[PDB]
């Protein structure tokens, strides 16, 4: 149960980096919107999930 | 790229965000992006202040401003003020940082990707400064939420624990606000009052029942307020009054929060009841009359009569006269006889200190108390030396106290000056001047000579 | 097109040479304990 | 004391990162 | 103009990085060492931290004679055995 | 201190209150990129 | 027109020799008010028990000063932070004794500074001016207020506010130093940056101009009679100036721009000002100036002194001597 | 001393009063160029 | 067109940094004194002079760090690296306070080849030499400070030394010593700076306020160009301004302009002048009737009564560590101490 928090909460971290530098840069691209724009919904969902998985996991490791 | 240069917009780089003046969607960026940063900073630095925290050191002794503010709203602690479980701080810190993604997303969505301008795109959200009915509208929106918040923390005290309470029976407690001033007379009485010594102003509330009852009344107050500017259009007299352009009601506001700002640097300096001196560390006032406490304390346990003995000037050395007769400290914390505290009440009589109460009922914990804030007074370097600017190295030490009332007064004093800025440059602008004088047109060729 | 040795040359470099060298020295000096 | 200086390295990074990034894709800076 | 080339194009230009990536880590290195390897305490005279005082002097080795000031900073140091 | 489960992270949490101020130097190295025009 | 109307076109007259204005409205009488009882106090008021332990202090003419050691001294610290006007003593001889005359002229001067510095920014208005005048006199009136209002307030007392005198002066900045090391403060040394700086900016710029005058006029006459009042020509030569002054240093450093060049004449001393000002009033809370007594430490662990700790001696000094018969329990906490 | 108080109340609140409604009356129009700002 | 002429030219050319004859001098010795302070200051100790650490080597910061002044022992020695104390050793002379020295005298040269540019640039370009002129106010300060006053005292150890907190210090010991604040000289001396000061500001302020619209743009300083003939704001309505809020104001812009130089140039004149007492100990430190009267009246206080105990604190408190060469031993019972303190 520990291996799966530090797991969500690493991804958690990685993802938010990722999204940090690719968000405006996406914003801010002439090329590949479409794409982009998916990318961006689904690392929007997958942020939201992690967040709310390490919540859940932090009661069963604390 | 619309606007982003010199030449097209009229304002250099350096004043750059002048270009959003009229730009509703990139400014609406620019705004919830700069609520990101404040949330983002609330809950990283919370973070960071519990990653330092060692539970059984005073929190004054660690450089704390925000763990002290979760602790008063009663989160996270006991009689005392004694840490009894960080977890709360844990939570404010991370929800707050959770919050900050979201209105920094927003925030970078619309300041370069979304509608540069929002009338176009909605009639709702789309708005002119010129337009008074507008302004006061989201002006009302805006009231509506301040209430609500208000009122939150009046549900904080009432419904969900409560507040910490300095001065609650038998020692400061967490306790809940159940009977809260609703007494117009009491509430605006405190707005009534003198700012100066003995009086206070709004910085004197002493009771939490006031503090809750004056979030009511404020709540109520705005929520109503709000719908007030929703419903209605600003009058004749109004109109003829101000200037009616986004600097100026950017003035306007930079002027109320210098005001707002300074009256929090005195909030904090002063005032131990929402800035509880368990937290926040003892105020100027306390330390000083801690340390006469505490000397009247050793010198007496020697044998000493403190009510009959006189000091070198001919005043008492422990215990002396107000200007109007009642007893207080001796010494110069005669300056800080207004003081008033948990840890010293229980020694005040209706003349003000009692002799009697001080030889026979002064308790342990009251020494104790007066030794930690005498020797926890907000003296210090800008290093972080504790103590008088001639202490050696030793104590890392600068009370919260401090850092909260200097920070406050240096901001509260630009923004003073930020809204003379803004509001002569409004003035100037909506004339038309503030360009420069029109050569064929200049004013004081047009006036007669002085002499 | 341009020359490279002139005497704003040296006098950047009577500058900057020296002004790299002692901030390698305090540098080094952050971690000198009593 | 070596992730904090690592941290801040990558954060410190991605900020001008996000302008070279835009820069090289001539991008709407 | 002076004649001189623009700053602007030498600091951006890849062969002034190319002397200036080697001649600037070189210089900082070589102040680095100067201190590291002691260097410095002894062209300065400058004490080291052991060597203020001797184990047991509580004495400032102030100088006090003009013309003798060199033997009597000599001493001193002997001083320290 | 942070909860055991999350003192790992104990290196990013010092370092994250800085990055507002990071956002104002941001704004220059953007400026500069585009010739402060 | 009505009479409030014809009232009102006069307060804001742009014709009256001196501008009166709103602000002015209220400027005329506290300023006249706070002068008058200046001038009476200063020539003839009794001492003053200051530190409130009934050992009072002669400031005027009449009781033994000159120009240099007289002053109004400041109010007494038994009032501390008390307002103290006349109807609440029992008579003038007590008020006097207490001090009332310093708070009579602080509250009324700071209240009609104030004021000027809005009729400053009102009359911009009137005459079709930019309207930042006023800004850069909020760094003097900034000042003001940190010592007769800020300072005070943060340590309880308007007795410990600077007193209205010259040798009074003095005596509040020995005691700042010893109780604040205010010279080890990065806000006061900003500020004397902005003095300095603000001087040495003066003389440049004065000469600068000066040295470029275009020749208008003959040796036997003064040069000042070869600008006329309004002409519209520019009255030296700007190109010639900055020849000159970037051949001094290098063409870069110097100001081809004469607004780009008046702004920095404004910013700097402005600004370092500012910070002066923020520095009282910072200290006014005691957050103090850099301490660094018994930093440098030998191997054994001796105090090796710094000259920082040469500074600590001489605030010692300051610190026990100052208000000899004031303090009664060991150490100065406000 | 309560007369001398009760003098200066009023003077205050005199002078006061021409302040606040001195500049609610039309001070943006009192400008050299651009009157109408209502 | 001989040797010296050719040399003329080449010493004239206008390059980025103007060398001219005055060149000569400036460079050296401006170059050795800047690099004389921060050798010192980052590698040179004070232990052997004052009993001081003052370097970066030694721990001490950008605030603490100093060139020190020699031993007072050395008295007014050039201190020479040649000289008879040092005798050629460059490290004893470091020890021996032969930076100071050094930075002093190669700094004052200095000086003098600053100014020589000041006028050999005037004249080159065909201005008036007043630049020049008003830096006769820095070498004043600089002459009398440096050079004048220790030379009337004991020894260079009485200079200031290079550093912050030495010349913080410097300040702190003119209070005690020499009641220096009460000196009419230096009260001149701060009307000149303050008032200085005060005029930068107003100035800049006022032209940045009455300036004419010479362009379309709100950022308004594009609207200006240096060949133009007009005056880029109008005096007239900054008379009418000044005139109107201050009850006098500048009509004359050459006036203005030369008193801008005046008071900041006679300012520090007047300081230097009474530094040049100080190096007598020919002070302004008492009012003698005061004295007399304080001496009979036990009741009688003024402000400056209060100053001078503080004073007396400072010397009895500072003069042991400042003063080592005096060995100084003051038993606590005789330090000057009031109640508690
Ligand atoms: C539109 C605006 C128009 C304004 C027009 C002018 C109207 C008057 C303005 C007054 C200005 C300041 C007066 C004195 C302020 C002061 O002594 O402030 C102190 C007071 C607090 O007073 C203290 O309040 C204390 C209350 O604490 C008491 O109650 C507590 C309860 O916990 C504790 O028990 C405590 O121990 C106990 O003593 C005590 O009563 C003290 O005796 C008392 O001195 O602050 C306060 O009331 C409120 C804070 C006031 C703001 C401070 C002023 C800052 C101004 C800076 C301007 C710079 C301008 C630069 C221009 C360029
Ligand atoms: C809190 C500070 C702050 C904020 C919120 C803004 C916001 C804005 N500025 Mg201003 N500005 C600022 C400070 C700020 N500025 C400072 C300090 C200066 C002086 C250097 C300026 C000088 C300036 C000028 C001269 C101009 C602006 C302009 C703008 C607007 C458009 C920016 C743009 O299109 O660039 C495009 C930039 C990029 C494409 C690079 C990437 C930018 C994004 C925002 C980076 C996001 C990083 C972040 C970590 C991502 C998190 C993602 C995650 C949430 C998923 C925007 C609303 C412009 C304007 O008004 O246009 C109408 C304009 O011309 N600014
Ligand atoms: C309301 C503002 C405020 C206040 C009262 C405090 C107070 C404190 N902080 Mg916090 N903090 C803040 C904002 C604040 N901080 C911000 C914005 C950040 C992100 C940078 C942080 C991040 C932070 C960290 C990482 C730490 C603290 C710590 C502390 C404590 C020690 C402070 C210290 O030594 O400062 C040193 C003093 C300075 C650096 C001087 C600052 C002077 C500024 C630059 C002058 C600015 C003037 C003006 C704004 C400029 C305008 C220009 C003008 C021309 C107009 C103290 C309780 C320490 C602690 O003990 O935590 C437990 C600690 O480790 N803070
Ligand atoms: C806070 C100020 C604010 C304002 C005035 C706006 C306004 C707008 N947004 Mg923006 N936006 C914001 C913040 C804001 N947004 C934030 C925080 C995010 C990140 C989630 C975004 C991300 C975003 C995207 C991706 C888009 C918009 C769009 C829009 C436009 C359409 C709005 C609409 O029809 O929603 C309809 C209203 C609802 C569906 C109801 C909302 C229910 C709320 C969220 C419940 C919570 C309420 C409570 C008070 C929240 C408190 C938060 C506080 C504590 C911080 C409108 C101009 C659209 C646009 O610009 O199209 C061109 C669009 O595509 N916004
Ligand atoms: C964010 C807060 C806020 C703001 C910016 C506004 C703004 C406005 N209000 Mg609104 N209002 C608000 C909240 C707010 N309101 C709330 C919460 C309520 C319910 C109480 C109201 C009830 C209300 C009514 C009934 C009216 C307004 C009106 C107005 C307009 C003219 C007001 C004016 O001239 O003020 C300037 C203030 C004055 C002229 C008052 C007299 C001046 C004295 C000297 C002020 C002295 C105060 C002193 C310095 C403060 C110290 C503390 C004090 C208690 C001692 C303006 C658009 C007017 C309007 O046009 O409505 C359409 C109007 O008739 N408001
Ligand atoms: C500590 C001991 C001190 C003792 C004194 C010993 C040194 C004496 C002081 C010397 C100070 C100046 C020396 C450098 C002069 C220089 O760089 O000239 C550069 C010249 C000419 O370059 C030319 O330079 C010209 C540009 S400019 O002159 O630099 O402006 C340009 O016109 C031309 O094309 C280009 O080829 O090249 C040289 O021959 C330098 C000779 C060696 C020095
Ligand atoms: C517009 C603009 C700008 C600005 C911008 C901004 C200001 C932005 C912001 C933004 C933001 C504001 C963002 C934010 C973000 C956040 C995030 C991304 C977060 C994350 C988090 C996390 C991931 C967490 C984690 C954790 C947990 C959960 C638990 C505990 C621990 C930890 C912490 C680890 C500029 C100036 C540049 C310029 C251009 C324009
Ligand atoms: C919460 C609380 C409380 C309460 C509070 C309250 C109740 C408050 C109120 C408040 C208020 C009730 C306020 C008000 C304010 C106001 C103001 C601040 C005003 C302003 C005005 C102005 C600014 C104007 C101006 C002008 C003039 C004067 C002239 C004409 C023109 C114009 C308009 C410009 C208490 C203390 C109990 C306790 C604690 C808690
Ligand atoms: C919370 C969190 C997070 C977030 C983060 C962030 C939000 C970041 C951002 C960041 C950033 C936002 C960064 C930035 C940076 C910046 C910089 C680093 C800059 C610098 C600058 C400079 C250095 C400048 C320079 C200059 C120029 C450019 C021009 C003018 C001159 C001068 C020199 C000033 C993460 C994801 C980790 C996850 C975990 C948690
Ligand atoms: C003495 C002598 C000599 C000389 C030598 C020399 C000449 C040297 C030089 C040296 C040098 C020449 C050095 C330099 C150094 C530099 C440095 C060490 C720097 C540092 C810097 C910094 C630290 C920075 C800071 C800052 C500022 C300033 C502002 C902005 C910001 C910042 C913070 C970045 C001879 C041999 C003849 C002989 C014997 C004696
Ligand atoms: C653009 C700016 C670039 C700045 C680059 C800065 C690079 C900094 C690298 C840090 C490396 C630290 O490496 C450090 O080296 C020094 C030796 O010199 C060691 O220090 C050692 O020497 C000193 C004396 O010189 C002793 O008093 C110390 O007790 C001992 O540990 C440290 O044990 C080691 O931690
Ligand atoms: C304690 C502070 C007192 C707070 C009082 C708050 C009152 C709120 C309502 C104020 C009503 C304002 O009423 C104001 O006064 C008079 C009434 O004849 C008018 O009178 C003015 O009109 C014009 C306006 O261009 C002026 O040129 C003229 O000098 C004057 O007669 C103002 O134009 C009007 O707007
Ligand atoms: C110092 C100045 C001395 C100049 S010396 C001068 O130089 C000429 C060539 O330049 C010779 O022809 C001439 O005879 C000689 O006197
Ligand atoms: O009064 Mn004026 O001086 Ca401010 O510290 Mn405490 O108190 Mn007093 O002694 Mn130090
Ligand atoms: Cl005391």
């Amino acid at each position: 149960m520990t291996i799966l928090f530090q797991l969500a909460l690493a991804a958690l971290v990685i993802l938010s980096f990722v999204m940090v530098i690719g968000v405006p840069v996406a914003y801010a691209s002439p090329q590949d919107w479409d794409r982009s724009k998916q990318l961006i919904f689904l690392g929007s969902g997958l942020w939201i999930a992690l967040v709310l998985v390490v919540g859940v996991l932090n009661f069963f490791v604390v | 790229a619309t606007n982003r240069d010199q030449e097209s917009s009229g304002f250099a780089w350096w004043a750059g965000n002048a270009r959003l003046i009229n730009l509703s969607g990139k400014l609406l960026g620019a705004h919830v992006a700069h609520a990101g940063l404040i949330v983002f900073w609330a809950g990283a630095m919370t973070l960071f202040e519990l990653a330092h925290f060692i539970p059984e050191k005073p929190m004054y002794e660690q450089g704390l401003i925000l763990i002290p503010h979760i602790a008063t709203l009663g989160w996270g602690v006991g009689p005392g003020g004694e840490v009894v479980d960080t977890f709360p701080f844990f939570v404010v810190g991370v929800v707050h940082l959770i919050s900050s993604a979201v209105l920094g997303f927003g925030g970078v969505y619309h300041a370069i990707r979304g509608p540069e301008t929002l009338e176009e795109y909605s009639s709702f959200f789309g708005y002119d400064w010129k337009d008074k009915n507008k302004m006061t509208t989201i002006l009302g929106f805006h009231l509506i939420v301040l209430g609500i918040g208000a009122l939150l923390l009046v549900a904080k005290a009432m419904f969900f624990g409560g507040l910490y309470d300095t001065w609650a029976p038998g020692g400061g407690d967490v306790r809940v606000i159940t009977n809260p001033t609703l007494d117009p007379r009491v509430i605006f009485g405190y707005l009534l009052k003198s700012p100066f010594g003995g009086e206070g102003w709004i910085v004197s509330v002493n009771n939490l029942e006031d503090v809750v009852g004056g979030h009511i009344w404020i709540g109520l107050i705005c929520i109503a307020g709000g719908i007030w500017h929703i419903l209605t259009t600003p009058f004749g007299w109004a109109r003829r009054a101000f200037i009616w352009s986004g600097e100026a009601y950017l003035s306007y506001s930079l002027g109320a929060l210098s005001m707002m700002g300074f009256i929090a640097t005195c909030f904090v300096w002063f005032n131990n009841t929402v800035y509880p001196s368990e937290f926040y560390g003892p105020t100027g006032p306390e330390a000083s009359q801690a340390q006469a406490m505490t000397f009247l304390i050793r010198d007496q346990k020697l044998g000493a009569n403190v009510g009959s003995a006189q000091g070198p000037t001919g005043l008492g050395k422990y215990l002396m006269r107000s200007p109007t007769g009642e007893i207080i400290f001796g010494g110069e914390t005669m300056r800080f006889w207004d003081f008033r505290g948990p840890w010293l009440e229980p020694l005040r009589g209706p003349n003000g200190l009692d002799l009697n109460k001080i030889k026979n009922d002064i308790q342990p914990w009251q020494e104790r108390r007066a030794a930690e804030y005498m020797t926890h007074a907000p003296l210090g370097s800008l290093n972080s030396v504790g103590g008088v600017a001639t202490e050696i190295n030793s104590v890392n030490f600068v009370s919260p106290r401090s850092w909260l009332a200097t920070s406050h007064f240096v901001l509260a004093f630009f923004f003073l000056v930020g809204h003379l800025w803004h509001a002569g440059r409004a003035r100037a602008a909506a004339a038309g001047f503030e360009k420069g004088i029109d050569r064929e047109s200049e004013p004081v060729l047009s006036m007669p000579s002085l002499d | 097109s341009y020359p490279i040795f002139t005497v704003r040359w040296v006098a950047v470099h009577t500058l900057a040479v020296p002004t790299i060298f002692f901030l390698g020295a305090i540098a080094a000096m952050q971690f000198i304990q009593r | 004391v070596i992730a904090q200086l690592t941290m801040i390295a990558m954060i410190g990074i991605a900020g001008p990162m996000i302008i070279f990034l835009l820069a090289v894709r001539r991008g709407n800076l | 103009t002076t004649g001189e080339r623009p700053f602007s194009d030498i600091i951006t230009s890849v062969r002034y990085w190319v002397i200036h990536s080697i001649t600037i880590p070189a210089l900082f290195i070589a102040g680095w060492l100067f201190v590291s390897t002691g260097l410095a305490y002894d062209v300065f005279g400058t004490p080291r931290p052991d060597s203020y005082y001797a184990q047991e002097q509580r004495s400032i080795p102030l100088v006090t004679d003009r013309f003798e000031a060199k033997q009597q900073v000599e001493t001193f140091l002997e001083q320290l055995k | 201190k942070l909860p055991e489960a999350y003192a790992i992270f104990d290196p990013l949490v010092d370092v994250l209150p800085v990055i507002p101020v990071l956002f104002l130097a941001l704004a220059f190295v953007w400026q500069a990129a585009v010739g402060f025009r | 027109a009505n009479l409030w109307e014809r009232f009102c076109n006069w307060v804001t007259s742009t014709d009256n020799r001196l501008y009166v204005g709103w602000f002015g409205v209220i400027m005329i009488p506290t300023l006249l008010a706070a002068t008058i009882c200046f001038v009476i106090a200063f020539i003839a008021a009794p001492p003053v028990d200051i530190d409130g332990i009934r050992e009072p202090v002669s400031g005027s003419l009449l009781y033994g000063n000159n120009i240099i050691t007289g002053a109004v001294v400041p109010s007494s610290n038994a009032i501390g932070l008390h307002f103290y006007p006349i109807w609440e003593a029992a008579s003038l001889d007590e008020w006097l004794y207490n001090g009332g005359p310093y708070q009579l002229i602080i509250f009324h001067f700071l209240l009609g500074a104030s004021c000027y510095m809005g009729r400053q920014w009102e009359l911009s208005y009137r005459l079709g001016m930019r309207p930042w005048i006023c800004v850069a006199y909020s760094a003097p009136l900034a000042s003001a207020f940190a010592v007769f209002l800020i300072y005070p307030i943060g340590q309880g007392s308007f007795s410990d506010g600077m007193p209205l005198g010259i040798s009074g002066t003095f005596n509040f900045m020995i005691v700042f130093q010893a109780e604040h090391n205010i010279l080890m403060h990065p806000f006061h040394q900003l500020g004397v940056a902005g003095v300095f700086g603000g001087a040495l900016f003066c003389a440049m710029h004065g000469s600068l101009v000066t040295s470029s005058l275009i020749r208008e006029t003959t040796e036997t006459e003064s040069a000042n009679y070869g600008y006329k009042f309004g002409q519209e020509e520019e009255t030296y030569n700007i190109v010639a100036a900055h020849g000159y002054f970037g051949r001094l240093i290098f063409q870069y450093a110097s100001f081809n721009n004469s607004r780009s060049l008046h702004f920095f004449l404004a910013a700097w001393p402005v600004v370092g000002v500012w910070f002066a000002a923020l520095g009282i009033s910072t200290m006014a809370f005691n957050l103090n100036g850099f301490n660094f007594n018994h930093s440098v430490i030998d191997a054994k662990g001796n105090v090796i002194n710094t000259w920082a700790d040469i500074i600590n001696r001489a605030n010692l000094g300051m610190e026990v001597m100052h208000e000899r018969n004031a303090h009664n329990f060991p150490l100065d906490l406000a | 001393m309560e007369t001398l108080k009760i003098t200066v109340y009023i003077v205050v609140t005199f002078f006061v009063l021409l302040f606040v409604f001195g500049f609610l009356s039309g001070d943006p129009a009192r400008n050299p160029k651009r009157k109408d700002l209502e | 067109r001989g040797w010296f002429d050719i040399l003329d030219d080449w010493l004239k050319r206008d390059r980025f940094v103007f060398v001219g004859w005055s060149g000569i001098l400036l460079f050296p010795c401006a170059y050795l004194a800047l690099g004389g302070w921060l050798t010192g200051t980052t590698f040179v100790t004070s232990w052997y002079t004052h009993g001081l650490a003052s370097s970066y080597l030694e721990g001490c910061n950008f605030l603490t760090v100093a060139v020190s002044t020699p031993a007072n022992s050395m008295g007014h020695s050039l201190l020479l690296l040649w000289g008879p104390e040092a005798q050629g050793d460059f490290t004893r002379w470091c020890q021996l306070g032969g930076l100071w020295t050094f930075i002093a005298l190669h700094g004052a040269f200095g000086l003098i080849g600053f100014m020589l540019r000041q006028f050999e640039i005037a004249r080159l370009v065909g201005v008036r030499p007043y630049n020049a002129i008003a830096f006769s106010a820095p070498i004043a300060v600089f002459v009398s400070v440096f050079l004048i006053y220790p030379l009337g005292q004991s020894s260079w150890f009485f200079a200031p030394s290079f550093g912050v907190a030495a010349i913080f210090r410097f300040l702190l010991f003119f209070q005690g010593f020499h009641n220096w604040t009460l000196n009419p000289f230096h009260m001149m001396g701060v009307a000149g700076v303050l008032g200085g000061a005060l005029l930068c500001a107003i100035h800049g302020a006022t032209v940045e306020n009455t300036l004419f619209q010479d362009g379309e743009g709100a950022s308004t300083f594009r609207a200006f160009n240096p060949t133009q003939a007009e005056e880029t704001y109008s005096m007239v309505t900054a008379n009418r301004f000044w005139s109107q809020i201050f009850g006098i104001a500048f009509s004359n812009k050459r006036w203005l302009h030369f008193f801008m130089l005046f008071v900041p140039v006679t300012g520090l004149w007047m300081s230097a002048i009474g530094v040049v007492g100080l190096a007598l100990n020919l002070r302004s430190y008492d009012f003698i009737s005061q004295e007399i009267r304080a001496a009979e009246d036990p009741e009688f206080e003024t402000f400056y009564t209060k100053n001078l105990l503080l004073n007396e604190g400072i010397r009895a408190w500072m003069a042991p560590q400042d003063q080592p060469h005096e060995n100084f031993v003051f038993p606590e019972e005789v330090l000057p101490r009031g109640n508690a303190l």
